[PDB]
């Protein structure tokens, strides 16, 4: 008897049977990765698809056990994660026709084809073509063309089938209780009595815009900063007192602002610190990366590696041909069994990598003892923000003097520091108000505020206002620009990438406060200290145990995200831009626009 | 076994927990609702043998291990097995211990 009672016996066995088929379909996917084959692709969705139709089945069990009659936590939260209908609550032909739209999406985008108008025999795809072109090319009109020519091409045919998914994606969230898909989404940083760490569904939006309200003062100096300095690389096409053309900012979209660093560098000739000649001269390999990457760990507190990760990782291109798809990842097929692939490449960036990727497996490692459907991060941007903080403590030019690729008589001056700080924020609070911008014209799309009638209106309305960004051509309502990108065309929620960001440096600071460091934030390290791996711990071994308001209260003291350690990181920056910016005119009017002249 | 070796296998459910040194085979199965089921698997009533997957590519505390308990006792009989009884070489003509 005792309902409560029948779900922990269910769990029981649950906790078996998934725990043993999911280790098969994560083996069968680890051997086609790492070797493509005609066959490997067929074991593989075999057991992704074994492995799919024994959760839809627990679903349908565990369907039995109300959630109101149970009292404990685990055990709730176990069965909350499980009893998850999604999609299967529409009907049979809504659900086809949703698949059909979902895979005929994504096709469009991954195979879109923009044609040269004076040699439009051959074309260029996105990645090895407009990707470049916007990225090194010089030339105003050249990149115009690839910019209006991708947008119009793949801009097209994405609206009239959005149109259609976006009214089916709400159908299906509101028949799972919700009021629309943005809440859905929004429903993964939800708390519910806790009695003291609650987070409702509608609190993410409040928080987000009212922490995007103290980085604007950094976002404006910074704006005013590359727009001066773009005046000189395309002069006579840009307003001192306007926004900037949506088609100069470094690539597709202007999600990063990094390869602008060419042209908005500070300091002239100061080549920043690049320990690449010193690795080859020392004879390092993709093993000796590895072993020093694990002894930073191993300096900080955490366990070594499982001896089953040095002999099944694939750390090394496959000399033959053997062709894999290697984009650096870390597995955790479960059983104890971690392994990391990656192509290893003797470079600072690849050693930047591997402390990245351990960062995964050390996170891994930590609560591998949790059941099987609470292993994983406190929420959506925890998993990153752990990796980022471990590569921004490895890249210090203090940690590489005493690794012994940086000599000892070597002096660190202003000059590069501010180069190194203006480098990170092209990168970091440049994409800022890109990420707040883009998930709120979605929120707001899917809840019903902007008609299908004004979408592109309030788009660029939004691009002029928010990002300070205009568009060279005009747009009606033909075009679907957000559809233009990876992440709408393909179904992927936007938000984690924007408090990761925040995660990270409260993170940092908490523990480099631990390690008794004295100088700057940014020169932080955590080598050789203890009472930092120990405070980590304490976090990294919860999982989905306990809500991520509290696993944060237990690294930084505070319960939810700021962004104070954000700008005291970027304090020298900031106060060079601000008494750097005396003749410019730090803002945007947003009337000015590069076709009504 | 490269793919899975399920001959081995342990008990998962059980009505009340075990005495010392006594051994259950039954594969009767274990009933955690109110309803009986008949000697059918189903909603709230297990098979109550789960098996263990040991395959070569586990992590140490996941692979198998052989266990020797070992255990001594002496009820009421006035001889059995004892270790063995070394003996030194052997000298003579001398006043000896
Ligand atoms: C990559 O996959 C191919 C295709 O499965 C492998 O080719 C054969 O794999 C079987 C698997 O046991 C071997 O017994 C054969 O000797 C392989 N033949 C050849 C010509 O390769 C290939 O071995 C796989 N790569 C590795 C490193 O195992
Ligand atoms: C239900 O919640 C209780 C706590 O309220 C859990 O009790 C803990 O169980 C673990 C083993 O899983 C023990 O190591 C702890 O010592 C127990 N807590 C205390 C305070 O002793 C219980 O495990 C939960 N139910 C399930 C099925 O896990
Ligand atoms: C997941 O879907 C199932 C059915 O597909 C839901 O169970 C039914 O819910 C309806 C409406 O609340 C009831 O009228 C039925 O009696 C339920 N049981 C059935 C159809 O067997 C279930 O509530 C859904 N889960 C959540 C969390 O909403
Ligand atoms: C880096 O630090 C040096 C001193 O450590 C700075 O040089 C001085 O800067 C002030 C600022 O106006 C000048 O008044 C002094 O005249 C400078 N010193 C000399 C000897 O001329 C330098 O400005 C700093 N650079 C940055 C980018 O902050
Ligand atoms: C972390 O601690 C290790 C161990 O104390 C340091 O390595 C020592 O560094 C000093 C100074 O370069 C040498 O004289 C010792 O011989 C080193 N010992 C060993 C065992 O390597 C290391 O420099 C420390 N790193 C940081 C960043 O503080
Ligand atoms: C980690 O591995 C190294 C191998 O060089 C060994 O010396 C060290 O004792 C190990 N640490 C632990 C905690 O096992």
């Amino acid at each position: 008897s005792t309902i409560e009672e029948q779900a922990k016996t269910f769990l029981d066995k649950f906790n078996h049977e998934a725990e043993d088929l999911f280790y098969q379909s994560s083996l069968a996917s680890w051997n086609y990765n790492t070797n493509i084959t005609e066959e490997n692709v067929q074991n593989m969705n075999n057991a992704g698809d074994k492995w799919s139709a024994f959760l839809k089945e627990q679903s349908t069990l565990a369907q039995m056990y109300p959630l109101q009659e149970i009292q404990n936590l685990t055990v709730k939260l176990q069965l909350q994660a499980l009893q998850q209908n999604g999609s299967s609550v529409l009907s049979e032909d809504k659900s086809k026709r949703l698949n059909t739209i979902l895979n005929t999406m994504s096709t469009i985008y991954s195979t879109g084809k923009v044609c040269n108008p004076d040699n439009p025999q051959e074309c260029l795809l996105l990645e090895p073509g407009l990707n470049e072109i916007m990225a090194n090319s010089l030339d105003y009109n050249e990149r115009l063309w690839a910019w209006e020519s991708w947008r119009s091409e793949v801009g097209k045919q994405l609206r009239p089938l959005y149109e259609e998914y976006v009214v089916l994606k709400n159908e299906m969230a509101r028949a799972n209780h919700y009021e629309d898909y943005g809440d859905y989404w929004r429903g993964d940083y939800e708390v519910n009595g806790v009695d003291g760490y609650d987070y409702s569904r509608g609190q993410l939006i409040e928080d987000v815009e009212h922490t995007f309200e103290e980085i604007k003062p950094l976002y404006e100096h910074l704006h005013a900063y590359v727009r001066a300095k773009l005046m000189n690389a395309y002069p006579s096409y840009i307003s001192p007192i306007g926004c900037l053309p949506a088609h100069l900012l470094g690539d597709m979209w202007g999600r990063f602002w990094t390869n602008l660093y060419s042209l908005t560098v500070p300091f002239g000739q100061k080549p920043n610190i690049d320990v690449t000649d010193a690795m080859v001269d020392q004879a390092w390999d993709a093993q000796r990366i590895f072993k020093e990457a694990e002894k930073f760990f191993v300096s900080v507190g955490l366990p070594n590696m499982t001896q089953g990760f040095w002999e099944n990782s694939m750390l090394t291109d496959p000399g033959n041909v053997q062709k894999a798809v290697c984009h650096p990842t870390a597995w955790d097929l479960g059983k104890g069994d971690f392994r990391i692939l990656m192509c290893t490449k003797v470079t600072m960036d690849d050693f930047l990598t591997a402390h990245h990727e351990m960062g995964h497996i050390q996170y891994d490692m930590a609560y591998a003892a949790q059941p099987f459907l609470l292993r994983n991060g406190a929420n959506e941007g925890f998993h990153e923000a752990v990796g980022e903080i471990m590569s921004l403590s490895a890249a210090t030019p203090k940690h590489l003097k005493s690794i012994g690729l940086l000599s000892p008589d070597f002096q660190e001056d202003n000059e590069t520091e501010i180069n190194f700080l203006l480098k990170q924020a092209l990168t970091i609070v440049g994409t800022l108000p890109f990420t707040y911008m883009l998930e709120k014209w979605r929120w707001m799309v899917f809840k019903g505020e902007i008609p299908k009638d004004q979408w592109m209106k309030k788009w660029w309305e939004m691009k002029r206002e928010i990002v300070g960004v205009v568009e060279p051509v005009p747009h009606d309502e033909t075009y679907c620009d957000p559809a233009s990108l990876f992440h709408v065309s393909n179904d992927y929620s936007f938000i984690r990438y924007y408090t990761r960001t925040l995660y990270q440096f409260q993170f940092q600071e908490a523990l480099c406060q631990a390690a008794k460091h004295e100088g700057p934030l940014h020169k932080c390290d955590i080598s050789n200290s203890t009472e930092a791996g120990q405070k980590l711990f304490n976090m990294l071994r919860l999982g989905k145990s306990e809500p991520w308001t509290l696993a944060l209260e237990n690294v930084v003291g505070a319960k939810n995200m700021n962004v104070r350690p954000l700008l005291n990181y970027f304090e020298p920056l900031f106060t060079w831009l601000k008494d750097q910016n005396k003749n410019s005119f730090v803002g945007w009017s947003t009337d000015w626009s590069p076709y009504a002249d | 076994k490269v793919g899975g070796n399920y001959n081995y296998r342990y008990r998962l459910f059980r009505k009340s927990n075990l005495k010392p040194f006594e051994r259950d085979i039954s594969t009767e199965i274990y009933q955690a609702g109110n309803k009986p089921c008949n000697g059918v698997a189903g909603v709230n009533c297990y098979f109550p043998l789960q098996s263990y997957g040991f395959r070569p590519t586990y992590g140490v505390g996941h692979q198998p291990y052989r266990v020797v308990v070992l255990s001594f006792e002496l009820l009421h009989a006035p001889a059995t097995v004892c270790g063995p009884k070394k003996s030194t070489n052997l000298v003579k003509n001398k006043c000896v211990n």
